[PDB]
């Protein structure tokens, strides 16, 4: 009714919508889901074909930031491309002042103040976008998630996009601290099988990437192999 | 110039001649060479003067400033601080050298102050041209606990071995004792040299001083 | 953000700036004051607007200022905005005595001032100072001179003009009763008259009104002075005296 | 250097309830004598005179500066400046140059208050040198302070004062060759302002 | 960042209407007043407080920028926050400047044009606040008043925020010239207690003093409570 | 290099200015005219670096005519050149000119005048003025037979015997001086003192 | 000036001098050339006094955002290369040579020597000051890696004060700051209670006691 | 007009996003209460976590803006979050400028300013988020503070915020109003029991969360959950 336009304007309900309408943008996006397991993260992202002629491999959604980790973003594409880069040189200036590779914890809260930063001018649109980083520090792997808003928090599982309530249902349903990544690819790669619906969309294409100990800790996309059989493993989960 | 710092058991004593020179001849016989800028904080300042007022000045309104900003009493620390911040981004130019004194919550206090930034903190300190006939009595005659009146002693005995033995520095003894509470600061203590002549008869003015116009105005 | 702007400066489908009509409408209802170019000198008088009684009165002046030894200001409108714009005529002032080692001619302390206001009138989206002034002060170039300035930045000289609150009756006795060779005296009973024939209270008094005047003493110097409270009672019974010293017939 | 590329003699002295300021007068390249008439002293208001020792132009811009300022705080505030206040306005405007500075060595001098003298000269970074007996400034600086020191006396009347100043102005000034060709003092008291211009050495 | 388009225009009428807004906005704040004796000024406002949880004794609404000069400020509280720290700076750029207080009339012209700047300026709105300056200095007592549209008066007495029609006239007809300090503060307590719904105390209202030639003290409850005993 | 020179009569204020305009050792040019027209009633002699001393008198001269159109009254002398002095002051410490200006000029309420305004901004209103080499035997002549109420005949003859003197000591001595005189009739080119 | 810091095997033993000088004279006999920079590392001090003394202080407070950020005790290497930061960034104007060292659950006690010029070296021990060059021959036949806190303790005195005794710009009491696991540890060693090197008599109140 | 959507005055004198900002911190379910003891300083608010996959340890709204100074943030976390690091960098740059600690009046005075801007720029909202000050002033004693979007610090002997600002406000001063004299352990269980008082319902010690200062102990700590725990038990038993 007038007060749905801005981003520095409160509704009488004391709630922003331009905010709001953000975060709606990434619930149309598509799911992506990570997991923090015993030795490792590993992220999975299902990603929509929009044409049959796509090349496989296109408009990857799971980025690098720095040696120790990575993002999957949900939402508006184009800008969680400026929140990676973003996020990429947070963790080079980092580790350039102080010395050392950046704190996880420390990349995911520079990374969320930027974030909603974005959101208190008037001249900026608020970014469309949901990420999730999922760092292996030397205090450990941990998997964070960053909303549209700039909240974030430190996850055991998460998802966002059109698959978050039967992702996070499904998370649940699994004992993190028991499986090893090699277990995670497999339980990642069944619930987004799972969580998509074919009757609704076309197709997709499953892209994770792991930031495991096999991955020396450096975020890099699951092998080739692996991936495959999970994907054949995670079909075969269906009936 | 000759200024002076002693910290004795109840609080801080600074001290100073009168002497302010251009070269080898004397401008003012009688300088304020001790400079206000708290109600617990005082300095005697060497060095370039126009460099030392104008600092020790600036420093004094910030220091009002953040007085009424947290209304607490200012502490010595944060003149030195804000000293430091000003005179090192003048990297020296700004040559203003300084000795601080004062009490706070957390008990006498006593810096120098150099022109690019480098600070002490000392039991006793003296600057300008003096330094050295003043340190001499210091390094000689100085312990921990003096009383007042014996801190006091020991200040204006260095202050006029500064005197007698040091040309750039002569004229009178000031001093300003800080204590807690009351800061008891003296215009002029020690006048230890008079004038030596009286000039008996007036000499006359014989040339009569021709004069050739004469504009008067009728002030109100 | 685009929706918040008013558009200041901008031509209405009339030709005509609206802020600046709002400018003089504002003056309009502020208190009045006018001035009489005299022979021998010039006189502004002024209307204190706000006239509780526990206002002070022992300030000198509240619409009337001195922007140089030469020239002086009647203000009327937003005093908020006069003050700043005295602020800057004294400081043009000075820059010229400065630059050149001589007092500013007053036309050219107007054209500076109006030049300021058309700034505001034609670019950057600020609203137009709500202000309008009466100078009086003196040259080697022209004597004497009496200027009015809009809040447009444009501005006259004036033999006799009025500004403020219920300004066009004071204009039109002005028309019908000033006349050239209007000396000092003349010029300030002219002036409380038309004045009080204007204020809707006659026998004014002393704490609502101010009487300037930029006249030359013998020894050519230019003396700007405002009466003070017993001068003006005294100018004031002499005028309610003499005022039915002429009404008798 | 360039404080005598002109050359100048002022100085100014406390009598009772009078001052006296003093100068040279003569404009020069170094030593070309232009002007025989030249003004370092100028009255700002009355009760209140600054003389402008060293470079004539840095003296020229630093007085209509001055002037500007001075009215503007007639305007702003309707009193005349004090003394002292007007010393420390010079002082902050010519330290504000620190690193650009004027090179003119001021001597300030006017009544004041309860008709109380006050006399100060700074340093060409406004250094201000307060002083209660006399101050002098320009080239002569030594002759003067020399002159003055076996002239001075503690309170004396408007007449011996100006006696005095013009003995020590022109004994000290005729011990100098960028300075001389005349004199020129002023008597201020709190009822009367006295300007003399003097017989001098024109060589 | 254009934000350079005056959100207070003119109206059709001429008037400045958000000035107006500001105006309504210090209406509605907590009393405030202000009486100059003869021989000295005071400024008094009431300090009641929503709980007694909140220590009444971690803010004091009459502050003084100057040892001369003090100021009480009625409607927006962080507003006068902006104002005293501002007309603090400027005080002390006048004293560095010239070794001398700044003259009360000089602090007021220079915080009347802070006031205005937020009156033209695009982005911002005016203060909703009004100041009642205290101050003596070497031409007497004077009490200085300003309001969001940066005009500021001088006033023998006056008063602004809630309740400002009946203290007013009860300083117009309870004031008088040659009225001694004390005459004045307590007259000033009086024209508190008159709309002070529930009962006065040390702990409830704020006062501020200038005697002669000397420094703007703000009393303490210990000895406020003396002077209305 | 230059040398220039004023002298006021009683109604008049002369102004005389060498014409050689030079390089190292090649008088390019002798008929180089230096003494400038600010108004009707104004002359600006310069001397100082040919391309500074161009430059800032055009300037100059910019400024009053721009104040003369735009008040409709023309600048008076001495505030024409105490404009020069603060500009000149001005310029002094961010990009000196190096140029020395002797102005003239007439204003009928005032009578004549000449000005004094060195290269470093010192502005003094002189009787007698003049810079360069030639300035010593030209103040030196002045002071010996200027009185304050010459007939143009008699500050003529000055003008001619201070040049040939001037010719006559100096080792730079330039062959060839314009004499213009500013009175109650306005600025004006009085003569061109040939030698060559 | 001399400022050495040693490594043991459960953390640092940063030591200095006491001495600023202008020239010959002694401003100051009891200057703190060892600074904190967080409650577990510290830096030695030399060179131009403004200059380390403005570089302490902006790492203090570059230390403490970060610290407060990161909610943990700030470790020496980033001590070390906040101490860079500033050192190489301004090699125009700081002419400063220090010396860092601290303690860490990460690393353990960590020397890291800053030289002129802004090269960071962590090292085993670092000497600096223009008292170090009286060391070098020493320290070579003397550092054994692995020390206790004590052994290291005397070798520090022994380095300082024997570069004292040989140096006219290092003197006065040698101050010595022991950092571990449990914490900082400060002492303060008068020249009466150093050794006695090479042609060094002992202090005696007057001749008058020996007579001559 | 437009006054509905920017902080410039309404008809009436009010500034309405100031309020729809309130609005926002009253929102989010959250309440705190602090409590000002004689020798300590208590605060206290709930976090509830809704998945099993969130970790509990990542969310909190206890702050520690500098070693012996603390912050309660209620309102939007984001914005708490923003506030929080501007606080972080003022106390460390007055610290570094001025060379002492920077007191708990001055920490609340900064941030009620830096609010202060927001309402009255237009193009700014005002940070959804009323922050509470908690620490022992080195010369003061101890000290609590309470900031608001309009900008009205005061200083609080006790206090609350978020959903049940008027229950907690109404149970404490009932608790207190005979002026008393807080010891430590009775300060921390009084602020529990407040909270318990608005929620009517138990919990479980986890959550909730505590911090505390202590002149014995100036530190802004976060007590353990055994330690919030034992005080349940001591509330229960009395």
């Amino acid at each position: 009714t007038g007060y749905d336009l801005s981003v520095t304007t409160f509704s009488p309900d004391g709630r922003v919508f331009q905010i709001e309408y953000a975060a709606k943008a990434v619930d149309n996006s598509g799911t992506a889901v990570g997991i923090k397991c015993k030795d490792g993260i590993v992220l999975g992202v299902e990603k929509l074909i929009q044409s049959k002629m796509m090349l496989p491999g296109s408009n990857r959604r799971i980025h690098s930031v720095h040696r120790h980790s990575g993002m999957a973003v949900a939402g508006l594409a184009a800008d969680g491309r400026q929140i990676v880069a973003r996020a990429k040189s947070e963790a080079t200036n980092y580790e350039s002042v102080y010395g050392e590779a950046v704190p996880v914890k420390e990349l995911a809260d520079r990374v969320a103040s930027y974030v909603h930063l974005c959101t208190l001018y008037w001249w900026l649109r608020p970014f469309g976008c949901g990420v999730i980083l999922g760092g292996y520090d030397r205090d450990g792997p941990q998997l964070y998630m960053v909303e549209p808003s700039g909240i974030s928090y430190r996850y055991f599982g998460a998802a966002i996009g059109k698959g978050k309530q039967a992702a996070k249902t499904e998370i649940e349903k699994l004992k993190l601290s028991e499986m090893t990544c090699r277990e995670g690819i497999i339980e990642v790669a069944k619930i987004i099988y799972k969580v998509h619906d074919e009757a609704k969309d076309k197709a997709f294409e499953l892209e994770m990437s792991w930031i495991c100990d096999e991955s020396k800790r450096e975020h890099q996309k699951v092998p080739d192999n692996l991936l495959q059989e999970a994907k054949a493993a995670a079909t075969a989960a269906l009936e | 110039t000759t200024i002076v710092g002693l910290v004795y058991q109840d609080g801080v004593i600074l001290g100073a001649d009168t002497r302010a020179t251009e070269g080898p001849i004397v401008a003012d016989k009688n300088c304020e060479k001790i400079h206000y800028m708290a109600p617990n904080i005082y300095c005697c300042g060497a060095g370039t003067a126009a460099d030392t007022e104008a600092v020790t000045d600036m420093v004094s309104s910030q220091l009002k400033l953040h007085r009424y900003h947290t209304g607490r009493e200012s502490r010595v620390i944060t003149a030195l601080t804000l000293l430091k911040s000003h005179l090192f981004r003048y990297q020296g130019h700004v040559s203003a050298a300084l000795v601080l004194g004062g009490v706070d919550v957390s008990g006498p206090h006593l810096h120098t102050i150099y022109p690019h930034g480098s600070t002490d903190t000392l039991p006793f300190a003296t600057m300008g041209s003096g330094s050295l006939a003043a340190m001499s009595v210091f390094e000689s005659k100085y312990r921990e606990g003096l009383t007042r009146d014996e801190g006091v002693k020991i200040v204006c005995e260095a202050i006029a071995s500064g005197i007698f033995n040091d040309l750039g520095s002569g004229s009178n003894v000031d001093v300003c004792v800080i204590t807690k509470g009351n800061v008891e600061y003296l215009r002029n203590h020690v006048q230890p040299n008079p004038r030596t002549y009286t000039s008996a008869k007036g000499y006359t003015f014989s040339k009569p001083t021709e004069v050739l116009s004469t504009k008067v105005t009728a002030l109100a | 953000s685009r929706r918040y702007d008013s558009r200041t400066t901008i031509f209405s489908p009339e030709g005509r700036l609206y802020q600046v009509e709002y400018a003089m409408e504002a003056i309009g209802n502020a208190g009045s004051a006018i001035g009489i170019l005299a022979k021998d000198g010039v006189v502004l008088i002024g209307e204190k607007k706000v006239t509780s009684k526990l206002l002070q009165t022992s300030t000198s002046t509240e619409k009337m200022y001195k922007i140089d030894d030469h020239v002086a200001c009647a203000v009327a409108g937003i005093m908020s905005d006069a003050n700043i714009l005295i602020n800057t005529a004294r400081v043009q002032a000075q820059r010229y005595t400065f630059s050149y080692q001589e007092p500013m001619p007053v036309e050219q302390l107007v054209q500076s001032l109006c030049d300021t206001k058309q700034g505001y009138t034609q670019f950057g989206g600020l609203r137009p100072f709500g202000v309008s002034f009466l100078f009086a002060g003196w040259d080697k170039n022209y004597g004497f001179q009496l200027y009015m300035s809009d809040p447009s930045g444009n501005y006259g000289g004036w033999k006799a003009t009025a500004i403020g609150a219920n300004n066009q009756a004071a204009q039109s006795m002005l028309k019908q009763d000033y006349k050239d060779d209007v000396t000092r005296e003349d010029a300030v009973k002219l002036a409380l008259k038309v004045l009080s024939k204007t204020m809707d209270s006659t026998s004014l008094t002393s704490e609502k009104l101010e009487l300037a005047e930029v006249y030359l003493l013998p020894s050519g110097k230019v003396k700007y002075q405002v009466h003070s409270p017993e001068s003006l009672n005294r100018l004031l019974t002499e005028s309610g005296l003499t005022q039915p010293a002429a009404e008798t017939s | 250097s360039i404080f005598e590329y002109n050359g100048s003699a002022t100085v100014a002295m406390v009598g009772k309830n009078c001052i006296a300021i003093g100068s040279d007068r003569r404009l020069g390249v170094q030593l070309q004598t232009i002007a025989t008439d030249f003004q370092r002293i100028f009255q700002i208001h009355d009760r209140l005179f600054i003389g402008l020792s060293g470079l004539g132009s840095d003296a020229q811009t630093l007085y209509q500066r001055l002037v500007f300022r001075h009215k503007l705080y007639q305007l702003r505030e309707e009193r005349d400046m004090k003394p002292e206040t007007f010393a420390n306005l010079v002082s902050a405007i010519l330290y504000e140059k620190r690193f650009g500075p004027y090179f003119c060595q001021p001597v300030i001098a006017g009544l004041g208050d309860d008709n109380k003298p006050f006399i100060c000269t700074m340093d060409s970074i406004g250094a201000k040198e307060l002083a209660k007996d006399f101050v002098v400034a320009g080239t002569a600086s030594e002759s003067l302070y020399g002159a003055c020191e076996s002239m001075y006396k503690p309170d004396m009347e408007p007449e011996e004062l100006f006696e005095t100043v013009s003995q020590a102005l022109q004994a000290s000034v005729d011990r100098d060759c960028l300075s001389g060709w005349g004199g020129h003092v002023y008597i201020v008291t709190p009822t009367e302002i006295k300007e003399h211009i003097l017989k001098g050495r024109m060589d | 960042s254009q934000y350079s388009f005056s959100l207070t225009t003119f109206s059709p009428s001429g008037k400045l209407v958000q000035i107006e807004h500001a105006l309504t906005a210090v209406g509605s704040g907590q009393t405030s007043l202000g009486i100059k004796a003869a021989n000295g000024v005071v400024i008094a406002t009431e300090k009641k407080l929503p709980s007694i949880l909140v220590d009444e004794a971690s803010v004091q609404k009459i502050q003084l920028l100057t040892p001369n000069i003090g100021v009480v400020y009625s409607g927006m509280g962080p507003d006068s926050r902006v104002l005293v720290r501002k007309s603090r700076k400027q005080a002390e750029q006048y004293y560095k400047l010239y070794k001398e207080p700044i003259p009360v009339t000089q602090l007021v012209r220079e915080t009347a044009a802070v006031m205005q700047e937020f009156t033209q300026s695009g982005g911002v709105r005016p203060f909703g606040v009004s100041l009642l300056i205290a101050g003596f200095d070497e031409n007497g007592p004077q009490l200085y008043q300003v309001d969001p549209s940066g005009s500021y008066f001088s006033w023998k007495a006056s008063a602004m925020g809630k309740n400002v029609s009946n203290a007013k006239t009860f300083l117009e007809k309870r004031y008088t010239d040659d009225m001694e300090l004390d005459d004045a503060v307590h007259t000033a307590i009086l024209t508190l207690k008159e709309g002070f719904e529930g009962q006065i105390s040390g702990k409830n209202i704020e006062i501020g003093i200038i005697g002669t030639d000397k420094k703007f003290r703000v009393l303490t409850p210990a000895e406020i409570d003396d002077y209305l005993g | 290099m230059e040398c220039v020179f004023g002298l006021v009569g009683n109604g008049f204020a002369i102004i005389a200015a060498d014409t050689s305009a030079v390089n190292s050792i090649l008088v390019h040019k002798t008929n180089e005219d230096k003494i400038m027209k600010l108004d009707s009633h104004k002359l600006m002699g310069a001397s100082g670096e040919a391309g500074d001393r161009v430059q800032f008198t055009e300037f100059v001269q910019k400024n009053v005519s721009l104040y003369q159109f735009r008040n409709g009254i023309p600048l008076t002398t001495a505030a024409a050149a105490n404009f020069t002095r603060g500009e000149l002051a001005t310029a002094l410490r961010k990009n000196p000119y190096s140029v020395n200006i002797i102005l003239a000029g007439f204003d009928q309420d005032t009578g004549p005048s000449l000005y004094f305004i060195d290269y470093i901004a010192t502005l003094h209103k002189v009787d007698k003025a003049a810079f360069g080499y030639g300035s010593y035997f030209a103040l030196a002549m002045m002071d010996r037979h200027y009185r304050s109420d010459m007939s143009v005949d008699e500050a003529i003859k000055l003008v001619d015997e201070c040049i040939a003197e001037i010719r006559t000591r100096l080792v730079v001595a330039p062959p060839n001086f314009v004499i213009k005189i500013v009175d109650k009739d306005g600025a004006r080119e009085f003569a061109w003192r040939q030698s060559i | 000036t001399t400022i050495i810091g040693v490594t043991y095997k459960d953390g640092v033993i940063l030591g200095a001098d006491s001495r600023t000088s202008t020239g010959v004279y002694v401003a100051n006999r009891a200057s703190d050339k060892i600074t904190q920079l967080t409650d577990n590392v510290y830096v030695c001090r030399s060179g131009s006094a403004a200059d380390s003394q403005i570089v302490s202080d902006y790492v203090r407070y570059f230390l403490h955002q970060h610290t407060i950020q990161l909610g943990q005790p700030a470790t020496v290497k980033v001590a070390a290369n906040l101490v860079r930061l500033l050192a190489y960034g301004n090699k125009d104007t700081l002419q400063t040579g220090m010396i860092v060292g601290g303690w860490d659950k990460y690393e353990g006690g960590k020397i890291y020597g800053i030289p002129l010029g802004g090269t960071i070296i962590e090292q085993p021990f670092s000497i600096g000051g223009s008292g170090s060059s009286y060391l070098y021959g020493f320290l070579d036949q003397a550092w054994k890696d692995g020390m206790s806190k004590d052994e290291a303790e005397e070798l520090v005195k022994k380095a300082v004060s024997l570069a004292i005794a040989r140096d006219g710009a290092s003197g006065g009491v040698v101050r010595t700051v022991i950092i571990n696991e449990e914490g900082v540890t400060r002492n303060f060693y008068p020249g009466d209670q150093l050794p006695l090197w090479h042609e060094e008599l002992e202090p005696q109140n007057s001749l008058l006691d020996i007579w001559g | 007009g437009y006054d509905r959507h920017i902080t410039i005055f309404s008809p009436e004198g009010r500034l309405f996003q100031v309020e729809y900002a309130f609005k926002a911190v009253k929102s989010g379910g959250v309440t705190s209460i602090a409590v000002r003891g004689k020798d300590s300083v208590c605060v206290v608010t709930q976090k509830k976590v809704p998945d099993k996959l969130l970790d509990q340890t990542s969310v909190s709204h206890l702050f520690k803006i500098t070693k012996f100074l603390g912050l309660l943030a209620t309102g939007m976390t984001a914005d708490a979050r923003n506030l929080v690091q501007q606080a972080r960098n003022e106390a460390a740059e007055f610290r570094h400028k001025y060379g002492y600690e920077m007191p708990v009046d001055a920490l609340a005075r900064w941030i009620a300013d830096k609010s202060q801007v927001y309402t009255q720029h237009a193009y700014m909202r005002p940070l959804g988020v009323v922050a509470i000050v908690i620490g022992i002033d080195e010369e003061n004693g101890p000290q609590l503070f309470k900031c608001d979007p309009a900008g009205h610090f005061y200083g609080h002997k006790a206090t609350s915020a978020g959903s049940k600002d008027q229950e907690a406000i109404n149970f404490l001063e009932k608790k207190m109003k005979n002026d008393p004299a807080f010891s430590y352990e009775e300060t921390v269980q009084t602020a529990i029991s407040a909270l318990q008082s608005v929620l009517q319902e138990d919990f479980k010690a986890t959550e909730i969360e505590v911090g505390v200062v202590q002149v014995a102990n100036p530190v802004f700590r976060s007590l353990t959950t055994e330690e919030i725990d034992e005080h349940l038990t001591a509330i229960s038993e009395r």
